[PDB]
């Protein structure tokens, strides 16, 4: 279970032009490096990859968002639907209680505590 | 307060009027000396009740809750001098004004003897918190958190005024609570439903519930330059007690309508602890921990019948010493990592080891540690809400068992390897950065020697 | 592979010197600097626990005529009967 | 203040091509199996051209992985997929989905029957009728 | 999703809301001095039929 | 990766996952040769998928039945006590700030420590000299020369070529 993960496949001849995407990355890789050894930085690498992370997920979400489908209004499911169901455990709660607590007794006599 | 406002006022012709870099070393100094005048006319006995003078005090009989409005002020100006020198000398200095006036109307409120004064004063702040907000503040997306930061407080406390003098005009006057022996009582109608919703909804804008607490991750999130007014927006948010004040009495009888705030303040108590695991920000990390276990405080009350008034008088200090802490851990590593995003910090634990102590005490004020301040309140929840029902352990425990994991998911975030960057964070935490940080455990667990002054009437 | 062949020629005389350079100790490089500075078993042991004796007894001496629930020791589970006693068992 | 592309934008079908890599090099020339094409399925508030999820995932898992640090810890460059779920968490072992394990626990699920029974140690079973007579029933004599 | 989603859909519609009907109220008024008038007449008679204002 | 070096990635694992469910030496080493015949079936021929059969089968039998909790020779990517010393774990250049009578130790170390760095301080006239030299345009992995044409130093100076020990 997660996963089988497929961790072996097929090749030759598959896409005999599909390699060098470490080209894309060695690219990056060298101006990581070039950036990383200088004899004077003190600071922090800017990294954009983290601020196109959290900016495009904590923020800017809501301007992506429409409630056109109703798997965005399906959130009432889950929100207010178990919200009804607690009062619904509560509400036939404390008076079945409070039944057995005015008509009739059940305590014991020295419950000072409470 | 005969003389307690009158010294901290004569404190305000001092910034302007003083020299150069001065300023500093004589504002902390002249600070500390009003602190003994707190301890010493208070604390005094104290059955039922101790009306102070006259009409502008009634001493804080029941609750004392006046020490910790005063710690503050000699606590962030060691604080704020992180980064906040870098302009003229007549604009910082306004700056220290605005924060010190903060604690004039604070400290004539938790006292107020009165409604009609209380809620003048229940409004005298925001006007100082939201000009912190607007200057010299982060980066942007401030100014409609400035707006969120109003349109909420003041949209829910304008029918008080609807409330109060429909009281006012009706029985008797709301200027004394000890004059309010006559208490008509309140039944099941179609107008008084009305009459305990605007009584009591406005107090709900403060300290948060599962709805409208949008704002309260802005502020804290989007926040003065390092977590300098933020430390005064812990005492904001807990600082709506007043409702100890009025629903005591005051339609004490309506209760069944109670439920939908004991539920909503239920399920979201547990909800909004884990709605934080995936959070990527420090200044929200504690902002949502802020939330659950300040909703705790709620249920305390509406539910009446002491052992219930005993541990909610505790666990509004509760925090608000702890979060305060927390908030100075995440002020510093800032001044050195100039992003407050958790991610970055990888390879912690090894730079600092000696304020590596206080990332453990502090997250220990979580599980707490039962011989502390914290579990010596939430075990007489436990003592009031099981004899309501069977069933408020359950959802109530769980909230124990999701913050343990929430505390040490921050804790093991500082231990990692080899840092891949770093050569700015050299720094091995001077003076600033660790004698402030002590001064909070240091009377916290002082105060669970002998924890006989934090209890209420009760 | 012959590409790598002038690497880790000069990296071992450059890494490993400088771990020539890392070992490094003249003359045990330790100043201090400034300053300076079994049978007994007379003070070591009487510091440590003779010397608590005295005030933790004297602690309940004075705690037994204050408070009225002092050391609560329980019945004498006794079969026969004894000369604490008057009276005598079989 | 870097705020040419500073996030994503309303995609994910704006020339798509044009989205990776001008900037945000989720993709090298829109085709790697990482187009912004993976918005899941929109209309919702995913992710828009999102350089995000779909891709490749399931675990940075910290693996031997020596042509960068490049697995978790030492930040290659820009590769993020999904993130704050895979501190804690792997790939697939040598076995497979089997649940024998609720199987393994319906060992008792037969001896649930058995708790019902007695386990009187003398004398020994002979179940074939009334004649074992458990309790008292004649007086003494 | 939720929470900065389905409570920021009540709240930022208030805005969204008044920012629509501000908009119906400055931008039909560009002049015309002969359509004011003729709308401070329509005051000036509906105000004897509709209610108490005769009475 | 190819296809011909594909062979040796399973090779090497193929008798290292059998040293797991050994109980002898002798009994492992006589199933070493006694592997290799199978091995020896396809000694030398075509490329094709003649060669890639043998590999196609050798999917199952080698992912089949692998490893029952193996040995993993501990100071590896996985195994027990793999980074075990981290109380030490070498934190190279964290002597920047000392505000002496801390540093009254070690006088001839931070004399040395300070030379070193003329190296890096001056590598910038040579080493991206070659810099936009050797790259072509965007190319490949972006080591040096080797030697640098004149003298490298290091080329990967210095945080590589002072990187850190183990203890
Ligand atoms: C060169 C040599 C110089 C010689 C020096 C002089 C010789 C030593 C002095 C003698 C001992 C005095 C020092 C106090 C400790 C012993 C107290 C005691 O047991 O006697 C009872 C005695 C009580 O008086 P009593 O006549 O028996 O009855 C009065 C009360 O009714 C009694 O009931 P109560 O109201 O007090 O309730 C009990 C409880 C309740 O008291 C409290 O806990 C309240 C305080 C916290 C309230 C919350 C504050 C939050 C803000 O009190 C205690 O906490 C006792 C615990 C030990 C003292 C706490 C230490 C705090 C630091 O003393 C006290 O408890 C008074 C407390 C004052 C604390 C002073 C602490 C001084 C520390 C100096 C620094 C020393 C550092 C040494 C380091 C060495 C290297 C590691
Ligand atoms: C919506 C507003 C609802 C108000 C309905 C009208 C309430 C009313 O008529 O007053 C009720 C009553 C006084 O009127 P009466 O019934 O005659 O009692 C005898 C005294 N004459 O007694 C009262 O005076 C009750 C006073 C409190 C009720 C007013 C405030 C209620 C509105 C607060 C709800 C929350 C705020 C919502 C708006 C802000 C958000 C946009």
């Amino acid at each position: 279970t997660t996963l089988d993960p497929a961790e072996y496949d097929i090749s030759s001849e598959t896409r005999k032009a599909q390699a060098e995407r470490l080209a894309i990355r060695s690219r990056l890789k060298r101006e990581y490096q070039l950036q990383y050894y200088d004899p004077s930085r003190r600071g922090v690498i800017e990294d954009p990859a983290l601020v196109r992370w959290t900016y495009a997920r904590s923020a800017n979400i809501y301007p992506n968002f429409r409630p056109n489908t109703k798997t965005s209004l399906l959130g009432a499911l889950f929100g207010i639907g178990p919200l009804v169901f607690w009062y619904y455990v509560f509400k036939t709660d404390r008076d079945r209680k409070e039944k057995l607590i005015q008509e009739g007794k059940l305590d014991r006599t020295f419950n000072i505590s409470y | 307060m005969l003389k307690y406002i009158i010294p901290t006022i004569m404190l305000m012709p001092l910034t302007w009027l003083s020299k150069n870099n001065m300023i500093w070393v004589n504002s902390t100094a002249h600070s500390l000396l009003i602190s003994f005048t707190s301890l010493l006319l208070m604390n005094q006995f104290g059955d039922n009740s101790l009306n102070f003078s006259l009409l502008f005090f009634s001493d804080s009989l029941s609750t004392p809750l006046l020490i910790l409005t005063m710690w503050l002020l000699p606590l962030m100006l060691m604080a704020s001098q992180h980064h906040l020198s870098k302009e003229n000398l007549t604009r910082k200095k306004l700056f220290i004004t605005m924060l010190i006036s903060l604690q004039l109307f604070l400290i004539m409120t938790f006292t107020a003897m009165e409604l009609i004064l209380f809620y003048i004063l229940f409004e005298a702040t925001l006007v100082p918190t939201l000009i912190i907000i607007t200057r010299w503040g982060n980066q942007t997306e401030r100014l409609n958190a400035g707006l969120y930061f109003l349109f909420y407080t003041l949209a829910g406390s304008l029918p008080l005024l609807v409330a109060l003098i429909y009281i006012q005009n009706t029985v008797g006057s709301l200027n004394f609570l000890m004059l309010q022996y006559w208490v008509q009582p309140v039944h099941n109608s179609w107008s008084n439903v009305f009459m305990w919703l605007a009584c009591m909804m406005a107090f709900m804008v403060k300290m948060p519930l599962y709805g409208l607490h949008l704002w309260l991750p802005k502020a804290h999130v989007e926040a003065p330059i390092a977590g300098s007014m933020v430390l005064a927006a812990v005492l904001l948010k807990l600082g709506g007690y007043g409702m100890l004040r009025i629903t005591l009495i005051l339609n004490p009888m309506t209760d069944f309508m109670a439920y939908p705030f004991i539920m909503l303040s239920l399920w979201g108590m547990i909800m909004t602890s884990s709605i934080c695991l995936r959070q990527t920000d420090l200044k929200s990390l504690i902002a949502y921990s802020s939330v659950s276990h300040m909703a705790l405080v709620i249920v305390a009350i509406l539910i009446q019948t002491p052992w219930s008034y005993m541990g909610a008088t505790a666990l509004m200090i509760a925090h608000g010493l702890t979060s305060s802490m927390l908030f100075c851990l995440a002020n510093s590593n800032y001044e050195r990592i100039h992003s407050r995003t958790m991610i970055l910090a990888r390879g912690l634990q090894t730079l600092l080891p000696l304020m590596a102590t206080w990332w453990l005490l502090a997250s220990l004020t979580n599980l707490a540690l039962p011989p502390t301040i914290n579990l010596i309140g939430e075990l007489f929840v436990v003592m009031s809400t099981f004899s309501w029902s069977n069933i408020t352990i359950i959802l109530m425990g769980v909230n124990m068992v999701i913050t343990a994991l929430y505390s040490l998911y921050m804790l093991i975030m500082t231990q990692r390897g080899k840092y891949t960057y770093h050569i700015n964070n050299i720094s091995p935490s001077f003076t600033r950065e660790n004698a402030l940080m002590s001064l909070h455990i240091l009377p916290l667990l002082l105060l669970t020697l002998n924890p006989k002054i934090i209890l209420g009437p009760l | 592979t012959p590409e790598e062949k002038l690497r880790l020629q000069q990296l071992r005389e450059l890494r490993r010197r400088w771990l020539k350079d890392q070992e490094l100790s003249p003359r045990e490089p330790v100043l201090p600097p400034q300053r300076v500075s079994t049978y007994r078993h007379s003070i070591f042991a009487f510091t440590h626990v003779l010397i608590p004796v005295w005030i933790i007894h004297y602690y309940l001496k004075y705690h037994v005529t204050t408070k009225p629930y002092t050391i609560v020791e329980k019945k004498p589970r006794i079969f026969p009967g004894d000369t604490i006693l008057e009276t005598g068992e079989v | 203040a870097s705020h040419i592309t500073k996030d994503m934008l309303p995609g994910p079908y704006p020339k798509t091509p044009e989205e990776r890599a001008a900037a945000a090099k989720k993709y090298n020339m829109r085709v790697e199996d990482y187009e912004p094409y993976p918005d899941d399925g929109t209309g919702y508030g995913d992710y828009p051209k999102l350089p995000d999820r779909s891709q490749q995932e399931r675990d940075p898992w910290y693996d031997w992985d020596h042509p960068d640090l490049r697995l978790n810890w030492g930040e290659p460059m820009h590769w993020d997929l999904d993130m704050y779920i895979r501190n804690r968490v792997d790939t697939s072992p040598t076995p497979v989905n089997w649940n024998l394990m609720c199987k393994h626990l319906f060992g008792f699920v037969a001896f649930m029957l058995f708790m019902f029974w007695v386990g009187e140690t003398y004398p020994a079973y002979q179940p074939v009728g009334p004649k074992q007579y458990p309790y008292n029933n004649l007086y003494l004599e | 999703l939720l929470d900065l989603i389905w409570l920021e859909a009540i709240l930022p519609k208030t805005i969204s809301l008044a920012q629509m009907k501000a908009s119906t109220l400055v931008t039909n008024q560009k002049g015309l001095i002969k359509l004011y008038f003729l709308s401070f007449l329509i005051t000036i008679l509906i105000s004897m039929i509709l209610f108490n204002f005769h009475e | 990766l190819t296809h011909q070096q594909k062979v040796l990635r399973l090779y090497k694992r193929a008798l290292r996952h059998l040293e797991s469910w050994c109980i002898h030496r002798d009994k492992y080493r006589y199933f070493a040769c006694l592997l290799r015949a199978r091995f020896d079936e396809h000694k030398n021929e075509k490329d094709m998928v003649k060669a890639t059969q043998l590999l196609r089968e050798a999917e199952e039998e080698f992912w089949h039945g692998q490893h029952p909790q193996p040995y993993i020779f501990p100071e590896s990517p996985g195994g027990t006590s793999y980074e075990r010393y981290e109380c030490y774990k070498v934190p190279e250049w964290c002597l920047d700030d000392w505000h002496p009578s801390e540093k009254a130790m070690y006088p001839d170390y931070f004399a040395k420590r300070e030379q070193w760095k003329k190296l890096r301080r001056e590598s910038w006239e040579r080493e991206v000299k070659q810099l936009q030299e050797e790259t072509p345009v965007g190319g490949p992995r972006t080591e040096a020369l080797p030697p640098a044409r004149k003298q490298g130093d290091l080329p990967p100076l210095w945080w590589h070529i002072v990187t850190r020990p183990r203890e």
